[PDB]
RNA sequence: ACCAUAGUAGGCCUAAAAGCAGCCAUCAAUUGAGAAAGCGUUAAAGCUCAACAAAUUCACCAACAUAAUCCCAAAAACUAAU
RNA sequence: CGAUGUUGGAUCAGGACACCCAAAUGGUGCAACCGCUAUUAAAGGUUCGUUUGUUCAACGAUUAAAGUCCUACGUGAUCUGAG
RNA sequence: GUUAAUGUAGCUUAAUCAAAGCAAGGCACUGAAAAUGCCUAGAUGAGCCUCAGCUCCAUAAACACCA
C-alpha cells in the first residue's frame, strides 16, 4: 500500500479512471467556422 | 514604414533597499527537538495561504506541490541575485525558510528500532503558491526569461507569471469551466455519489474536484 | 475512511427543464413509484444491502411498487444508484374488485386493467 | 436483441414477456375442448393479482392519510374559534373610557 | 461541518481588538446582575425555561376588572416631591 | 458541538487575556 | 530581405578603458541611427542588432537513449452502431 | 528446510550492447603523428606468466585488443575442493 | 431672518404600583488603584392653555448676515 501522497503519479483504481475519462472538457464546437465565416 | 507606440513607463515605482534576496538558514536558530510525523497532507490539494501578490508584478508560481529544502533556497538567491539590475528590480520571498524537520535513518538499517534522527529541514509548498515576487521598473520579459531558469530547476512543476498572466490563466480557467459541452462533471457526480462511486473516492476529492491528484496538479481539468 | 454519504438537498432541487425532459408534469407529484433493481447489492456496503433488503428489491428486474411519501424517498435515495425508478401511470384509472384477475403492468410504466378481452 | 425498439412501442424488453405469445393457451384438443390451464400463465395471473391488489391498498391508505392531516387542521382552526367563543367578555381597562 | 448560527450570538457584539480599552467590571455582583437579566430574555436555543414550565409563557389576559382609579401624574409627582 | 449551530457559545478566552 | 554617416577618444579612475573592466550623466546633428543590445581589440579598427527608407502568408510555449533464449495474435483509416 | 548442495578455477560457452579491437563517420583548445570526445555497427575476436584459495588487486612480458555485464554471483547426475 | 430636529441628572429608563438603572462623588479599610463597608447630591428646558395645543428661551446642524 502506498501513501495517500507520493513521488511516482500512483495509478488509479479502474472505476475512478472511467470515472476521469468520461468527465473530460468538452469545447464548444461552432456550428460554422469564424474564419470561413464572412 | 511603422507607426510608433507609446513606451510603458514607470514613475510610480519605488525600489526598496536591499533589492536582492536575503541569505536564509540551513537550519532554524533553534532546531525542533521533537521529531515530527510526515503530514503529507501539507503538499496534497490546493494552496490556501500565499496565493495573491503583493508588492512585486512578476512571481514564480507552483504548478505542482512539493518540498523545498536549502539547495534549492541557494539556487534561487544566488541565480535570481546576478540575474537581476539590483538599480532597476527587487525580489521578495513569498516563502519561509525550511522549519520541517525531515528524519533519515542510517542505509542499512532494519525496519522498526524506533523513529530516525533529523537529517535536514524543508519549506511544504502547495499548488498554487507563489514562491519568489520580483517587482521593478521591468517589463514582464526579461524576469520572465532568467526567472523560466529558477522555475524550471525547482522540484514541482512551475510557470514566471505576472499579474495581467495570472488572472488571465484565471479568467480562462473558470471560463473553461462555464463553457463545457458535457453534462457529466466530476463535481456533479462526486457530491451526489452517483453509481455509488464515493466507493472509489476519497473525501477530500468532494474539494479536490478530480483536479488535484496526490501532489500533482492538472490544470486542464474543469 | 469510507462511510456513509450525506446528499446536499441542492441535489433534489429540479430545474424547469427536468419537467419537460422526463415528463413529469411541473405542479402535481405523482402519487406511486415503480421500483426495480438494476444492479447487484455485492461489492457495495452493508447498509445499502438492507436498504435493498427492506425495500423488497432483492431480485433484479422485477417490479415492485412504493408510496411517494418522504419516509420512503430517503431509502430510495440512499440505493438511488441501484435502482430504477418510473411513476406508476394509471390510463383506465385504478382497478376495481372486478378488475384484479386482469390487470397487468406495461413496460412503459402503465398499469392496465382489462388484459386480453375475448 | 433489439430490446430497445420493443420498450419505445411499449412491449416487454423481452418476448417472453406478456406478449400474446406466452399469455394464449399453446394447445386444445381436436374436438375444440379448451385444455386444462398452464402453470405459468396461473402463476402469472397469481402474482400480477398481488401486484394489484397492493397498488390498490397503497393508493388507499395515502388518500386517507391525506384527509386524516386536513381533518387534524379543521380540528385545529375550530378549536381557536372554540376558545373565543367560550372566552368571558373583557371589561376591566375599556369601562373607563 | 459547521452550521449557521440563528440570530445573535451572545457575545459576539464586543469587540476583541483592543481589549485594554473596554471597561470590565471588577465586581463579582455586576457581573451576577447582568447574567440574571440576560437568563430573562428569550433566547432561540433550547433553554432551562422552555423546559421546566413557565406556565403557558406569554398569555394574552382576558381582564374582568374594575376601571383602574384615574389619578393625576403631573399633580401626584408634585405632591410627592414636595413631601 | 460542532455540527450545531449553538457551537462555541460557551467559548471565552478570547474575552480575557491572562497568558 | 535592406541598410549604417554627426559633436565624440562624452566626463572620470587606471599602463591603456576610443559604444561595449568599472562609476556618473544618457544630452545632441541630420527624414533617420542607443553616449550602445550582442560579438570583437592591449586601447582601437572591424562584424551585427535596433533607425530610416523597402516592404509586407503565418509564426507564444511545446521535442528526452537502453539488457540480457526468440518479435510477439493475425490484421484493418468508412455500405449507415445508443 | 519429508534438502532449490555454497566461493574461486577447469571444460563448453548461450545472450545484451552501456564497443575494448577490427569497420564507417561528426566535433575538436583536429597542421602531421598521436590523442580527447560523439554518432552508427554485436558477424568475428578479446594473450602468456610471478604471488594470493581467492574474485578483485599489484607486478613481468606482450598484443589489433587484452571490453562492461546477464545466464540459480551460467556450468559439481561433467571435473576440481585450495577456500 | 430661513429649513430638518430637539430640549429627561454625565449616558440611556419609564411616564395603569412609578420619575428607574448605570456612571460620578466623600469617609473607613490595605502602600496606589480595585473590591467591599458606611454614606452624598441630584432632573421631565422656561411661560400659559385644553383635560396633546400655543409661544418663548437655548443648544445643535446648516445656510444668509456681522466683523
Ligand atoms: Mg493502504
Ligand atoms: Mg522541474
Ligand atoms: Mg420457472
Ligand atoms: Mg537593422
Ligand atoms: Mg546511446
Ligand atoms: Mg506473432
Ligand atoms: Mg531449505
Ligand atoms: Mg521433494
Ligand atoms: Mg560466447
Ligand atoms: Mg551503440
Ligand atoms: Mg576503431
Ligand atoms: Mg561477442
Ligand atoms: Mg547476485
Ligand atoms: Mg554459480
Ligand atoms: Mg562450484
Ligand atoms: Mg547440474
Ligand atoms: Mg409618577
Amino acid at each position: 500500500g502506498s501513501k495517500a501522497v507520493t513521488r511516482h503519479r500512483r495509478v488509479m483504481h479502474f472505476e475512478r479512471q472511467k470515472l476521469m475519462a468520461v468527465t473530460e472538457y468538452i469545447p464548444p464546437k461552432p456550428t460554422i467556422n469564424p474564419r470561413c465565416l464572412p | 514604414f511603422k507607426t510608433l507606440l507609446p513606451v510603458p513607463t514607470f514613475e510610480d515605482v519605488a525600489i526598496p533597499e536591499k533589492p536582492k534576496l536575503r541569505f536564509v538558514e540551513r537550519v532554524p536558530l533553534v532546531p525542533k527537538v521533537r521529531r515530527e510525523r510526515k503530514n503529507l497532507s501539507d503538499i496534497r490539494g490546493p494552496s490556501t495561504e500565499a496565493t495573491e501578490f503583493t508588492e512585486g508584478r512578476f512571481a514564480i508560481l507552483a504548478l505542482g506541490g512539493g518540498y523545498l529544502h536549502w539547495g534549492h533556497f541557494e539556487m534561487m538567491r544566488l541565480t535570481i541575485n546576478r540575474s537581476m539590475d539590483p538599480k532597476n528590480m527587487f525580489a521578495l520571498w513569498r516563502v519561509p525558510a525550511p522549519f520541517k524537520p525531515i528524519t533519515r535513518k542510517g542505509m542499512g538499517q532494519r525496519m522498526g528500532g524506533g523513529k530516525g534522527a533529523i537529517d535536514h529541514y524543508v519549506t511544504p509548498v502547495k499548488a498554487g503558491r507563489l514562491i519568489v515576487e520580483m517587482g521593478g521598473r521591468c517589463e514582464f520579459k526579461e524576469v520572465q526569461g532568467f526567472l523560466d531558469l529558477v522555475a524550471h530547476k525547482l522540484p514541482f512543476p512551475a510557470k514566471a507569471v505576472s499579474r495581467e498572466t495570472l488572472e488571465k490563466m484565471r479568467k480562462d480557467q473558470e471560463e473553461r469551466e462555464r463553457n463545457n459541452q458535457n453534462p457529466w462533471t466530476f463535481e456533479r457526480i462526486a457530491t451526489a455519489n452517483m453509481l455509488g462511486i464515493r466507493k472509489v473516492l476519497s473525501p477530500y476529492d468532494l474539494t479536490h474536484k478530480g483536479r488535484y491528484w496526490g501532489k500533482f496538479y492538472t490544470p486542464e481539468r474543469v | 475512511k469510507f462511510t456513509r454519504s450525506r446528499i446536499p438537498d441542492k441535489v433534489f432541487q429540479p430545474s424547469p427543464e427536468d419537467h419537460e425532459k422526463y415528463g413529469g408534469d411541473p405542479q402535481y407529484p405523482h402519487k406511486l413509484h415503480i421500483v426495480t433493481r438494476i444492479k447487484s447489492t455485492k461489492r457495495r456496503p452493508y447498509w445499502e444491502k438492507d436498504i435493498i433488503k427492506m425495500l423488497g428489491l432483492e431480485k433484479a428486474h422485477t417490479p415492485q411498487v412504493h408510496k411517494n411519501i418522504p419516509s420512503v424517498n430517503a431509502k430510495l435515495k440512499v440505493v438511488k444508484h441501484l435502482i430504477r425508478i418510473k411513476p406508476l401511470k394509471l390510463p383506465q384509472g385504478l382497478p376495481t374488485e372486478e378488475d384484479m384477475a386482469n390487470t397487468c403492468l406495461k413496460s412503459n410504466g402503465e398499469l392496465v386493467v382489462r388484459w386480453l378481452l375475448n | 436483441a433489439g430490446s430497445q425498439w420493443r420498450l419505445q412501442q411499449g412491449f416487454a424488453a423481452n418476448p417472453s414477456g406478456y406478449g400474446p405469445l406466452t399469455e394464449l393457451p399453446d394447445w386444445s384438443y381436436a374436438d375444440g375442448r379448451p385444455a386444462p390451464p398452464m402453470k405459468g400463465q396461473l402463476r402469472r395471473k397469481a402474482q400480477r393479482e398481488k401486484f394489484a391488489r397492493r397498488v390498490v391498498l397503497l393508493s388507499q391508505e395515502m388518500d386517507a392519510g391525506l384527509q386524516a392531516w386536513q381533518l387534524r387542521q379543521q380540528e385545529k382552526l375550530q378549536e381557536e374559534e372554540g376558545k373565543q367563543k367560550n372566552a368571558l367578555k373583557s371589561k376591566g381597562a375599556l369601562l373607563q373610557n | 461541518r459547521r452550521a449557521a448560527p440563528l440570530g445573535p450570538m451572545p457575545n459576539e457584539d464586543i469587540d476583541v481588538s483592543d481589549l485594554e480599552r473596554l471597561k470590565k467590571y471588577r465586581s463579582f455582583d455586576r457581573y451576577r446582575r447582568r447574567a440574571e437579566q440576560e437568563a430573562r430574555k428569550p433566547h432561540w436555543w433550547r433553554t432551562y425555561r422552555e423546559h421546566f414550565g413557565e406556565e403557558s409563557g406569554p398569555k394574552d389576559r382576558v381582564d374582568i376588572g374594575l376601571p383602574p382609579p384615574k389619578v393625576s401624574r403631573t399633580q401626584q409627582l408634585l405632591e410627592r416631591k414636595q413631601a | 458541538y460542532r455540527s450545531k449551530p449553538t457551537h462555541g457559545i460557551g467559548r471565552y478566552k478570547h474575552l480575557v487575556k491572562a497568558q
